[PDB]
């Protein structure tokens, strides 16, 4: 199976309250492993996965430094942007960034990513070549000139094709038994009347990893793609996820309907009916 | 392992 | 990070020298080369992070990431290229702080067209005071021995450039704080 | 530049009266960051509500998990109260054990 | 001089004495470094700063201390100077970007001694060109010998007719120990200046050899008989001789 590393940055300005807040979170696949908040008691990188706790003091010192240096830089960035858009200090503003590398079900690098946003809108993004930038508006074109002059695309390519890959591989081995082995869903079907002769058949899926899951209803052999209430995949809060798919069926006609589950941890796609 | 940057990486 | 490069290299002007640098590095995030003249600060020459040959004038920089190998290739070697050459590596290991190898001393030898080795005795200006020996005009491949008996002092060879006449020459110096001393056996 | 928070209330494990569990309020799809999420028992504010670290999706929309240990009864009703800049008034969502 | 200023440039102190070196910049760079250079070794990191009041240890940090109170300055303190801390010290600055070079300062020659009474200025002498050399080559070489100085903190420059010259000038890269097999032996330094036979034979030509010595001063208690070996210039000269 494929694996990917991602870091997520949020830089929020908050004038009238004080200096901007910087939050950084690292993910391997759907597992968060590190967090860094500028507002925490003593700003340092904190472990969020068990397998990363084996990394030495040298690892946490360096991460700490790197994030502390970004604290000042994204604060600086927030002034620069407030300068390009000519924005007053009357408003709170947000810089978002996400970068990282994907690996194939083979271990080999598939591609790299580096995207940034301002006030929730695309701002600047690294291209597929890792040599150039796409700017969204003319404010980002000033950023583009700054980054070209300083050859920043170089730094990123050295990371995405280099450090990003090597470190991801290290993390994948260090915690292979939670990062490379997949948790299958715990599936069942509930029956619940909502009238005097038409009832709900809800297909539950609980305790699975990663979040990738397909839940579908079928009658006679045809997908009920129309008449299905389908919730968003939701975190259980214990490194597992949840989802269900529900359909309203005419009473005494339950056993025409079948739920279908597709998920990495399942050796084969599962078929379920309601069990009287 | 985060992306190292520093000044000149500012927006 | 164990950065590893040769201690000392030797070539003649107009030639081509290759300075090897190998690093044992996981966490590699770039290689730097610096030129350092003796008694002076190191100056920047090249930044290398991608595999390939990168030309910047008469200096080339090569890197092979897989094998942890890098060389700096100097062509059309000049007298001013005489200097130390620094290999610097940024790794995750410490932090991405440029960590330096021992450096490589490069000596560039002048081409002596018509060598005419000789020893002369030079006298002091003052007053009742006396002399010193000068070994001069020898070819660049002549080794200069150091002192013995301890009462004698020999300086290393050193190249001077008579720019007007376009004239380069080597020279060593011997002097003694004892009466019994002749220049004919000084560089024996 | 402005998006409304989706809300889901649910338990970590299937709800079985008597057994200790975790009440979860999953807020997603919102921009900007500042959100006020509070969990209610019988309509009263539960103290010691821990939350996940601010993170976002591909379309830059934030998500957060707020949670608290609890023990369902046929008597105790549970809720999540969420207030964001997009909402004119705090939206309250009830805990249905079969949703 | 790329905005970077080191002070002091040369310093000689007694062992067990506080010493501080100053690194100053005018370019606002977030990162600053203190390295040392020792024979056999390359540059070795002592301490580095990644922002105001943000500092960390390098490879050789023992006996060293640093403060980054402001952006302009990165200060290096040796609380109790040991003879092992005798070295050349380099300070550098950078933007922090992994693809940008470090900018290094001009250096600092720091000597730490058990006994300041071991400090001696150089005695400079000038040896005039040999006649045998003149007839054989139509070229004349003067030799300058500086001797008896301690430590090796000297700068040798040639002057002809009131003007500094570099053409035909050659000086030893490194001084020589006068007593090689002896701790804290005094040093010597030679240099040569080759001019034409006719240039030397002109009596209106003044050939002066200058040696800049860096020793004690301006405090350094001195309770000795011989003159205080302060920072000073010693010269020796010769006039052109007619055939």
């Amino acid at each position: 199976g494929s694996h990917s590393m991602r870091y997520f940055y949020t830089a929020m300005s908050r004038p009238g309250r004080g200096e901007p807040r910087f939050i950084a979170v690292g993910y391997v696949d759907d597992t968060q492993f590190v967090r860094f908040d500028s507002d925490a008691a003593s700003p340092r990188t904190e472990p969020r996965a068990p397998w990363i706790e084996q990394e030495g003091p040298e690892y946490w010192d360096r991460n700490t430094q790197i994030f502390k240096t970004n604290t000042q830089t994204y604060r600086e960035s927030l002034r620069n942007l407030r300068g390009y858009y000519n924005q007053s200090e009357a408003g709170s503003h947000i810089i978002q960034r996400m970068y990282g590398c994907d690996l194939g079900p083979d271990g080999r690098l598939l591609r790299g990513h580096d995207q940034s946003a301002y006030d929730g809108k695309d701002y600047i993004a690294l291209n597929e070549d890792l040599s150039s930038w796409t700017a969204a508006d003319t404010a980002a074109q000033i950023t583009q000139r700054k980054w070209e002059a300083a050859r920043v695309a170089e730094q990123l390519r050295a990371y995405l094709e280099g450090l990003c890959v090597e470190w991801l591989r290290r993390y994948l081995e260090n915690g292979k038994e939670t990062l490379q082995r997949a948790d299958p869903p715990k599936t069942h079907v509930t029956h619940h009347p909502v009238s005097d002769h038409e009832a709900t058949l809800r297909c539950w899926a609980l305790g699975f990893y990663p979040a990738e899951i397909t839940l579908t209803w079928q009658r006679d052999g045809e997908d009920q793609t129309q008449d299905t209430e389908l919730v968003e995949t939701r975190p259980a809060g214990d490194r597992t996820f949840q989802k269900w798919a529900a359909v309203v069926v005419p009473s005494g006609e339950e056993q025409r309907y079948t739920c279908h589950v597709q998920h990495e941890g399942l050796p084969k796609p599962l078929t379920l009916r309601w069990e009287p | 392992e985060p992306l190292p940057q520093g000044q000149l990486t500012a927006y | 990070q164990n950065i590893d490069q040769p201690t000392e290299m030797t070539a003649t002007e107009g030639a081509i020298v290759q300075i090897n640098c190998t690093y044992q590095t996981s966490g590699f995030n770039g290689l730097f080369w610096y030129q350092q003249h003796a008694g002076e600060a190191p100056t920047f020459l090249s930044y290398n992070v991608l595999d390939g040959l990168e030309e910047k004038g008469r200096f080339s920089s090569f890197l092979s990431r897989s094998k942890g190998y890098s060389y700096l290739l100097l062509k059309e070697l000049q007298m001013k290229d005489s200097a130390s050459y620094l290999c610097a590596v940024q790794a995750s290991g410490g932090s991405y702080i440029p960590t330096f190898g021992r450096g490589t001393s490069l000596i560039v030898h002048p081409y002596i067209q018509n060598p005419d080795p000789a020893v002369y005795q030079l006298r002091d200006s003052k007053s009742s005071d006396k002399s010193v020996c000068l070994f001069t005009d020898f070819d660049s491949q002549t080794n200069v021995s150091q002192s013995k008996d301890s009462d004698v002092y020999i300086t290393d060879k050193c190249v001077l450039d008579m720019r007007s006449m376009d004239f380069k020459s080597n020279s060593a110096v011997a002097w003694s704080n004892k009466s019994d001393f002749a220049c004919a056996n000084a560089f024996n | 530049i402005q998006r409304t928070p989706k809300i889901q209330v649910y338990s970590r494990h299937p709800a079985e009266n008597g057994k200790s569990n975790f009440l979860n309020c999953y807020v997603s799809g919102f921009h900007p960051s500042d959100i006020e999420v509070d969990l209610l028992k019988n309509g009263e504010r539960i103290e010691k509500v821990e939350h996940s670290d601010l993170s976002f999706s591909k379309d830059w929309s934030f998500y957060l998990l707020y949670y608290t240990e609890f023990t369902p009864t046929e008597k105790d009703e549970y809720a999540c109260r969420v207030n964001h800049v997009t909402l004119s008034q705090p939206k309250i969502v009830k805990w249905d054990r079969d949703m | 001089d790329a905005g970077i200023t080191q002070s002091p440039r040369h310093k000689v102190t007694e062992t067990g004495t506080p010493v501080t070196l100053r690194c100053h910049q005018t370019e606002n760079h977030r990162y600053m470094y203190w390295y040392r250079q020792d024979p056999g070794h390359g540059l070795r990191l002592i301490h580095y700063s990644y922002g105001v009041k943000d500092t960390d240890k390098g490879e050789v940090s023992d006996g060293y201390s640093v403060s980054r109170s402001k952006t302009e300055d990165f200060l290096l303190t040796l609380e109790s100077a040991t003879s092992s801390q005798t070295s050349v010290y380099f300070c550098a600055t950078g933007t922090g970007d992994s693809n940008q070079p470090q900018h290094f300062g001009d250096g600092t020659r720091l000597s730490i001694l058990e006994d300041l009474n071991k400090v001696f200025p150089p005695e400079v002498a000038v040896f005039e060109p040999s006649e045998a050399e003149i007839s054989h080559t139509q070229k004349a070489t003067l030799v300058c010998l500086a001797t008896g100085f301690f430590p090796d903190h000297v700068e040798l420059s040639w002057w002809v007719n009131g003007k500094e010259v570099h053409s035909g000038v050659c000086t030893d890269p490194q001084p020589l120990k006068e007593q090689p097999a002896l701790n804290d032996s005094r040093y010597a330094l030679s240099s040569r200046l080759r001019v034409s036979a006719t240039f030397w034979q002109n009596p209106r030509n003044h050939f002066r050899c200058q040696v800049q010595f860096y020793g004690l001063s301006e405090n350094d208690e001195w309770t000795q008989d011989r003159a205080k070996p302060v920072t000073q210039i010693v010269s020796a000269e010769a006039w052109g001789r007619a055939d």
